[PDB]
């Protein structure tokens, strides 16, 4: 457990070595360097977890150095480890190692092999810093590292400009979320005087006795940062746009690292949100709205990567729904299970893409369930895990825990949103599977982990997070059978609509309200159009207006006036003697008159 | 006692650089390198000798090392130098940038390199004298003497691809702005001295003697306004900022000239050293205007930097935005904001120096500065695109680089005093990321939009790579371990802030 900082150091060492290699090294040695760096990080994580379970499950602090200290402002470089941080670190390192060896097999014959592995190593290091930070500012360092690695990794193929534009869009919206988070940080310092999590939690009720408004602002501002990073409402418009990049980086963003950071913020800063329950209910409302809108958007999508991006969007909405109903353990369990099956889904999708060599839309694909057996099996079990199939998957148990936390706390409307979202998720994943397919070691590991074997593993969240109120056995029975019935009804509806000849599908898709809804939901409820017409277009217009530098001309105006006055005065030097004598006479008259009036 | 030698060693070094041009064309660059080596070594010796980490704050004035000599006894004017933690940090940064400048002009085998070097060391001595001197005539004299050689290099040695008339216009604009504002500063200094003489009866231009004066409200405001006008055009602060990108785009293409003369950190040093302690009530009244001017400068500089097709002009507007952030930090009256301003100033100097060196090397590769004729240079060039991406990552305020640290301590102190300007400035940081990403998309990523970017280009040599990697290492060390820089300047910042806020 004393090697906690090695999980930061080793991916950093791999990133530095692969960045300064500059592609002179072979693919084999670069593969060993990157895969071994992430594997050593994962092994150190496993040893840390073993020693954590062998020491009585107590929190640990490793202060490396102090970052800054001006008077009362003391910020240090301290790492912390509890059950939540251990769970986050373990899932990040394990899924990153599987994705890294899949990329080592996958990215062969590509320019930028060492550069790609350097960027993913720095992404892993930033995520480890994010999950192992004692204070808010080191957490913010990991936050910015995650954002910069997202920019460097989404636009990996810099030759085509849409990848670069999508990377810039993703970095812009995530930096806006960073600014919201920075507002949270400034408010929390100005009110509490510290940025340590435990110290902020113990000192919050003492200072906010007479007024709980600035803490409400701080929790709302943390919510803004979380929805900035996790692609939630209203900063959600980067996922599907930036999902034109490569496959293993796509699985690394969606599964373990990036979209789980806001969930980690809501779970870690749970006490501050507990003294402001209105903001926590706002978290639940935003998560429910985003998951329903993600289901609506993925209903009509025609690409596999876009469908999976909106599916991850819905899963992060589910996690925020769990967090809003004070079900933290359910949220982290859903985080781990979703990491596993979404990594499996994206690796299978990349296998399909490299099997067909091109990003063809789903309607140009068919009869592939017999061409590739193994990829079909992996994609089937991943889709079943995402659809929450009862008694065989782990996402079913995770969503059941989420809905039990919603029921026992009294959130009926959020539960209704949850069952509707489960219906939507099952329907769209198997509509994509039935359109595509009708008409190895990481894959095996994730296939095992996406089943109930992943539900056997429980995060050690007892003692760090408050206990969610357990549902009664009868009520839990009705909730479980209702979730299963809605899920299998979704499976049967997708089977009825898309397996055979799609007659009821094209009849309503070709109608003018149906085509209007399809166009509305294909562009994600018109949010990209709104963000161009409200924020991007006036920015471009102001830039075009100001490119002349108007203030420079405004301060050059005295130079123009001086030049004009000088050329006007130079007309008096005509060179005539009689005009000179008349000018002396005029000046004599003026001087004498001015002396007479004074 | 070592401060006069700190000022003069670049001057005598430049004198031997000019006189040794007869010995050979490759001779004066070596002599300039050695005299910057002695300057930087003496600055580091003062850093290790003064004992700055464990220094208590004794109030204004508390000088670590002082020197006094009469210059004009008729007016009571002294060559009076005084170094503290902040001035030491600025002198160390100045010597570092001078070493980087003399390294970045190493490939010049021209006929008149001796006068170019002589003007460079005179610029370095002038800015060092600005940082060290506290007497107002001597500070003003260094302030104005550091203009003539810089103007001469812009006019004579400048951008060869442009006509001489454009270089003449840019140099004349810069010199007119700086010298006229210096004249306004001289009026303010003279009026303050005359009021002190009327109140007491002693002829003195010394800094410590002029602090305790009966300052009527209305006169102190005018003196502060003149000082702020000078330090605002030399910061730069909008709309007094038009000279900066004109001087950058028409600078000599070596890139040493931008590190030497334009990249001064002297205006905010004068704001902390002269505008705030001499006029506490005037600055307390004036603070909303200056902070709103900083907001306007940040957003305006971001809007220019997004819309420029010239990369050097873009980095000039980055300098405008960062100095607007520092201007916001100065008039807040917070220790945290002042330390953040110091960290942001040092980090901006290092990051802008790296960006200017890389832009000069890139222009040497492609023979063009227009960003619309270049694209996809990541697969054509060896080391420069990655280091340029690192420095543009630094210039948007990224952790692991000192710009994030400086900006965030600035914003923490500001939000401790004023919330709305803090939130608007942080949205300005969003705009900073926007223009940094726009420059990286328009310069290095995409397809080759011409033929000069469609061919494989020669890589950097060992010297440019070594100085850029040294700048990278110093930026990383400043971003991750900013503590020794903080305790170096903890005393002077404490004295300035205490004089600012315990007097009101
Ligand atoms: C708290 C723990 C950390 C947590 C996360 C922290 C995140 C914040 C820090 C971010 C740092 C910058 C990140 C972005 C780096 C961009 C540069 C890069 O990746 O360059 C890659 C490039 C190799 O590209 P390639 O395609 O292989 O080249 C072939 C054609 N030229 O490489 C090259 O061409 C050569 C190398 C260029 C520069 C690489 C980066 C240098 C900076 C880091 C190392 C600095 C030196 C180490 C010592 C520091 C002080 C102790
Ligand atoms: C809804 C409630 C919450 C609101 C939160 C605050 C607002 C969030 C706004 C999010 C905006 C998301 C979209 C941003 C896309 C940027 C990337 C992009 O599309 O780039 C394309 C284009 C590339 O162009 P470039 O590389 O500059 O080269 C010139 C020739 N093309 O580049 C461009 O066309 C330039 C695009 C610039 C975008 C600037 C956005 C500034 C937002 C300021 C918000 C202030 C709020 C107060
Ligand atoms: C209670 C809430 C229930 C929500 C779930 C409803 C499930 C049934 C409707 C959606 C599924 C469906 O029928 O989709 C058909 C079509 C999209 O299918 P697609 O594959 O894109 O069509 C190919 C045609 N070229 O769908 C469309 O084009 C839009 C269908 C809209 C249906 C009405 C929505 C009202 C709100
Ligand atoms: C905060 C405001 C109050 C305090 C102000 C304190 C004063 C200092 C700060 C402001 C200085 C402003 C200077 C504006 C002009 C800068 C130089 C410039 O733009 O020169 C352009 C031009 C030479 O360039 P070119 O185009 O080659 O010439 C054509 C050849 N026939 O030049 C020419 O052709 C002739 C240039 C003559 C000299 C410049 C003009 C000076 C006029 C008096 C200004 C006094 C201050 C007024 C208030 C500030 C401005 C509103
Ligand atoms: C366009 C480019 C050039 C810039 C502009 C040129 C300079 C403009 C200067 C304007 C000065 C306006 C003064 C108005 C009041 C004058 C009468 C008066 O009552 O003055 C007060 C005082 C004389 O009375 P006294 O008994 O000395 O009171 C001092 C009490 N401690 O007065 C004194 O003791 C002296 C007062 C001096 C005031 C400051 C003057 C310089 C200010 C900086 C430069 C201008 C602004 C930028």
């Amino acid at each position: 457990m004393n090697m906690l900082a090695l999980t930061i150091i080793l991916p950093l060492i791999g990133f530095v070595l692969l960045a300064f290699s500059r592609g002179r090294w072979s693919e084999n040695v670069s593969a060993i360097v990157g895969v071994g760096s992430v594997g050593l990080a994962a092994l150190v994580t496993a040893f840390i977890g073993v020693d954590f379970f062998a020491n009585g499950e107590q929190t640990y602090s490793q202060p490396l150095w102090t970052w800054m200290s001006v008077g009362d402002f003391n910020i240090g470089f301290n790492l912390v480890l509890d059950g939540l941080s251990l769970t986050m670190l373990s899932v990040v390192t394990g899924v990153g190692f599987l994705i890294h060896m899949y990329a080592s097999w996958y990215m062969r014959g590509e320019e930028g092999y060492s550069r790609f592995f350097a960027y993913t190593n720095l992404f892993i290091a930033s995520m480890v810093v994010l999950v192992l930070a004692d204070n808010l500012l080191l957490m913010y360092l990991g936050w910015e590292g995650v954002g910069l690695c997202s920019y460097l990794l989404i636009g990996f193929y810099y030759t085509d400009p849409k990848n670069g534009a999508a990377a810039m869009k993703a970095f812009v919206v995530t930096r806006v979320g960073d600014v919201f988070l920075a507002f949270a940080l400034f408010i929390l310092y100005n009110e509490l005087g510290t940025l340590n999590f435990r110290e902020m939690v113990e000192l919050a009720p003492a200072h906010f006795a007479d007024g709980n408004n600035m803490l409400m602002w701080a929790t709302l501002m943390l919510l803004g940062g979380a929805v900035g990073k996790s692609a939630q409402l209203p900063l959600q418009t980067w996922l599907a746009d930036a999902m034109a990049g490569p496959t293993p980086v796509s699985a690394l963003i969606h599964a373990a690292t990036m979209v789980t950071a806001g969930v980690y913020l809501i779970a870690r800063t749970h006490g501050l949100f507990l003294m402001t329950p209105e903001v926590l209910h706002l978290v639940g409302i935003v998560g429910a709205v985003t998951l329903l809108l993600a289901g609506f958007a993925a209903l009509v999508q025609t690409d596999i990567k876009r469908v999976l991006a909106y599916s991850t969007m819905s899963q992060i909405g589910y996690m925020f729904l769990a967090l809003g109903v004070q079900a933290w353990d359910a949220a982290i369990f859903h985080l781990m299970t979703h990491a596993f099956f979404k990594a499996l889904l994206f690796l299978a999708s990349g296998s399909v893409i490299l099997a067909c060599h091109h990003e063809q839309n789903i309607f140009k694909m068919g009869g592939l369930r017999k061409s590739i057996p193994l990829v079909y099996l992996c994609f089937l079990v991943g889709g079943a895990a995402l659809s929450a199939l009862p008694l065989v998957t782990a996402g079913f148990f995770s969503k059941d825990e989420i809905l039990a936390g919603a029921m026992a706390n009294g959130h009926i409307n959020l539960m209704v949103a949850g069952l509707v979202g489960a219906f939507m998720t099952s329907l769209y994943t198997f509509r994509m599977i039935f359109i595509v397919f009708h008409g190895s070691l990481p894959l095996i590991v994730l296939l095992i982990l996406s089943t109930f074997v992943g539900a056997l593993i429980v995060p050690p969240l007892q003692g760090v997070l408050p206990q969610t109120t357990e549902l009664a056995h009868g009520s839990m029975l009705t909730l479980e059978i209702t979730s299963g019935v809605v899920a299998v009804v979704g499976i049967l509806l997708a089977a009825w609509l898309w397996l055979g000849k799609r007659t009821l599908v094209t009849s309503i898709a070709n109608s003018a309200p149906g085509r209007l809804l399809s166009t509305w939901w294909y562009n994600a409820w018109g949010f990209d159009w709104l963000y161009d017409k409200v924020f991007v277009k006036p920015f471009l217009g102001i830039a075009w207006l100001l490119k002349r530098d108007p203030l420079n001309s405004m301060m050059n105006i005295p130079a123009v006036l001086s030049r004009f006055a000088g050329k006007g005065l130079l007309l008096s030097e005509n060179g005539y003697l009689r005009w000179y004598v008349a000018s002396m006479s005029i000046g004599a008259v003026v001087v004498l008159a001015l002396l007479m009036v004074l | 006692m070592l401060l006069p030698w700190l000022i003069l060693i670049p001057f005598i070094g430049g004198f031997l650089c000019w006189q040794t041009e007869r010995f050979g064309v490759k001779v004066p660059r070596w002599i300039a390198l050695i005299t910057m080596g002695l300057t930087l070594a003496l600055s580091l010796q003062l850093w290790l000798q003064g004992g700055y980490s464990l220094t208590q704050s004794a109030g204004i004035p508390q000088w670590q090392s002082e020197f006094d000599m009469p210059w004009i006894p008729r007016f009571g004017i002294s060559i009076h130098l005084a170094i503290d933690g902040l001035s030491l940090l600025m002198v160390v940064l100045t010597g570092l940038l001078g070493v980087l400048a003399v390294l970045c002009s190493w490939k010049e085998i021209e006929k008149y390199q001796g006068f170019f070097h002589l003007n460079l060391m005179w610029i370095l001595g002038g800015v060092i004298g600005v940082f060290l001197a506290i007497d107002m005539f001597l500070f003003f004299f260094f302030w104005e003497m550091m203009l003539v050689p810089m103007y001469f290099l812009i006019a004579l040695w400048g951008h060869k691809a442009s006509d001489g008339k454009t270089r003449i216009t840019a140099a004349t604009k810069f010199f007119i702005y700086t010298q006229a504002s210096g004249l306004v500063m001289l009026i303010a200094i003279l009026a303050l001295v005359f009021v002190h003489y009327n109140a007491t009866g002693v002829w003195t231009f010394n800094y410590e003697e002029l602090l305790n004066t009966p300052m009527s409200s209305g006169v102190e405001y005018l003196l502060m306004l003149g000082f702020f006008i000078a330090f605002a055009v030399k910061m730069p602060v909008v709309p007094l900022h038009g000279w900066l990108p004109d001087a950058h785009s028409q600078a000599p293409t070596a890139g040493s000239v931008d590190l030497a003369g334009i990249l001064l950190k002297t205006a905010a040093y004068g704001l902390l050293r002269f505008s705030l302690p001499l006029f506490p009530n005037a600055s307390a009244e004036f603070a909303p205007i200056a902070m709103w001017l900083g907001v306007i400068g940040i957003f305006y500089g971001a809007w220019m930097a997004f819309a420029q097709t010239d990369i050097k002009r873009l980095i000039a507007y980055t300098s405008v935005s960062h100095m607007g952030f520092v201007l916001i930090a100065i008039y807040t009256g917070s220790q945290l904001a002042y330390q953040g301003a110091v960290i942001q100033m040092i980090a901006h100097g290092l990051s802008a120096a790296g960006l200017f060196i890389l832009c000069g090397q890139l222009y040497e590769r492609i023979h063009t500065r227009d960003m619309r004729m270049m694209g996809g240079l990541w697969s054509k060039m060896k080391w420069l695109p990655a280091l340029s991406l690192f420095f543009a990552v630094a210039t948007l305020g990224m952790p692991g680089t000192g710009n994030f640290v400086g900006e965030f301590m600035i914003l923490f102190g500001s939000f401790q005093v004023v919330p709305v300007i803090t939130v608007i400035s942080t949205f300005g940081l969003v705009f900073a990321s926007v223009y940094s990403l726009a420059m990286l998309h328009r310069a290095y990523f995409g397809k080759a939009k011409s033929q000069i970017a469609s061919q494989e280009l020669p890589g950097m040599s060992l010297r440019e790579l070594f100085m850029i990697l040294l700048l990278v290492v110093l930026l990383v060390l400043l971003g991750f371990y900013p503590q020794p820089i903080l305790d170096t300047s903890h005393s002077a910042i404490g004295n300035i802030q205490q004089w600012f806020v315990n007097s009101v």
